């Protein structure tokens, strides 16, 4: 199956550069053009790049000519972004898609990577959320996690390595002062907890912090 | 450069109905003849977008047969003949017939249904935290609808709060409903100084306020 693997991404102060990559794989890399996509913090998206199998003829946007230069590697079948004199404009999520033989643009996209034009990183402080209110409940069981103070976006919660999906519930990140919070959680079966173990996956990619949290009762 | 528009910006829609998206571009496209390189573009929360129409109406691989684009010279419409819960999300139109390749305002799709009650948890901070200099809790309600809640705190009673964040989860991708969060952040102190915490939601479905609490401490 396709594939686009983003990578890079975090905090770059305004004027300084970056250079983001995208390895691809399921299909023969040096035989589609390439793109580059972002979408800006208002979901706004932005055509970024194009690059042909070669890497000879190549285009851009005026908001990205000179700045940014597309380069493709065949042989590591992997795709690049250099990023210049990057302003704050310039963030976004960076997506690199693929196109259609018979005529599309992006249509496999990556999982993205979100760069940060701007003022310092922090990792995230992550807590359990577990229930206090002895109400008379029963059947369901919520716990969630907390990732208190982090900059900047984003952060990615999994639950049980992913197997946990219906019941997670994950708000918005909160911009506390000058950093980032939110809480993800999960509803399960009042059989399941505290029987079942539930463990929160947390990650913070802007700075390679990764942890699982184990929600025990207090 | 080709400026698209996209009407409406905003479309509350019921489940079960038919829903058309326009887009209209600056001016025709039309790249070499061969057809025109205009592409409906799908984004559900928290996901990548991805391709549902291309080339004007040939359907991307996999895209459901309720999905239809139409459209010739400057105006484009995508029909949503029946939608489902799963269609939450933003659509955008793209144009890749002239350089550069432009992108669509978007177009916001919003499930209308029957209200649906929120369901509270109050959540004491943890010994974890505490050491961490601070004390956080955190009232949860979950599975409501519309957006729409008000949140109040009381410590002891005696006061509301002004240190308070809250924040709401997408609408739900196959049940339509809200959750949303608010968050009480005190110092570990001023925390270790009050019995009870209280959180009163306040939805139109009920006209009673949902009350949840919790009192600090035992002996
Ligand atoms: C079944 O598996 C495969 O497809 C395996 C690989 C087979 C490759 C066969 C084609 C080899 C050359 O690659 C194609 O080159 C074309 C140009 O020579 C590309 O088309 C150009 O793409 C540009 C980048 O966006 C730009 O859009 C140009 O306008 C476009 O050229 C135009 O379209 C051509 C097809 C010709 O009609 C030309 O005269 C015209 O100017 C191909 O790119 C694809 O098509 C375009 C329209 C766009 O939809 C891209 O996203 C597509 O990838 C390119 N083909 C591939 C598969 O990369």
């Amino acid at each position: 199956e396709v594939n686009l693997v983003e990578s890079g991404g975090g905090l770059v102060q305004p004027g300084g550069s970056l250079k983001v990559s995208c390895v691809t794989s399921g299909f023969t890399f040096s035989d589609y053009y390439m793109y580059w996509v972002r979408q800006t913090p208002e979901k706004r998206l932005e055509w970024v790049a194009y690059i042909s199998q070669g890497g000879d003829i190549t285009d851009y946007p005026d908001t990205v000519k000179g700045r940014f230069t597309i380069s493709r590697d065949n042989a590591k079948n992997s795709l690049y972004l250099q990023m210049s004199r990057l302003k704050s404009e310039d963030t976004a999520m960076y997506y690199c898609a693929r196109g259609l033989d018979d005529g599309a643009w992006f249509a496999y996209w990556g999982q993205g990577t979100l760069v940060t034009v701007s003022v310092t990183t922090t990792a995230p402080s992550v807590y359990p959320l577990v229930p206090g209110c002895s109400d008379t409940s029963g059947s369901s069981v919520t716990l969630g996690c907390l990732v208190k103070g982090y900059f900047p976006e984003p952060v990615t919660v999994k639950w049980n390595y992913g197997a946990l999906s219906s019941g997670v519930r994950t708000v918005s990140s909160v911009l506390q002062s000058g950093f980032y919070s939110l809480s993800s959680l999960v509803t399960v079966p009042s059989s399941t907890w505290p029987s079942q173990t539930v463990i929160c996956n947390v990650a913070h990619p802007a700075s390679k912090t990764e942890l699982i949290k184990r929600i025990e009762p207090r | 450069d080709v400026l698209m528009t996209q009407i409406p910006v905003s479309l509350p829609v019921s489940l079960g109905d038919q829903a058309s998206i326009s887009c209209r571009s600056s001016q025709i496209i039309v790249h070499n003849n061969g057809n025109t390189y205009l592409e409906w573009y799908l984004q559900k929360p928290g996901q990548s977008p991805q391709l549902l129409i291309y080339k004007v109406s040939n359907r991307f691989s996999g895209v459901p047969d309720r999905f239809s684009g139409s459209g010739s010279g400057t105006d484009f419409t995508l029909k949503i003949s029946r939608v489902e819960a799963e269609d939450l999300g933003v659509y955008y139109c793209f144009q890749g017939s002239h350089v550069p390749f432009t992108f669509g305002s978007g177009t916001k799709l919003e499930i209308k249904r029957a209200d649906a009650a929120p369901t509270v948890s109050i959540f004491p901070p943890s010994s974890e935290q505490l050491t961490s200099g601070g004390a956080s809790v955190v009232c949860f309600l979950n599975n409501f609808y519309p957006k729409d809640i008000n949140v109040k705190w009381k410590i002891d009673g005696s006061e509301r709060q002004n240190g308070v964040l809250n924040s709401w989860t997408d609408q739900d991708s196959k049940d339509s409903t809200y959750s949303m969060s608010s968050t009480l952040t005190l110092t570990k102190d001023e925390y270790e100084r009050h019995n009870s915490y209280t959180c009163e939601a306040t939805h139109k479905t009920s006209t009673s306020p949902i009350v949840k609490s919790f009192n600090r401490n035992e002996c």
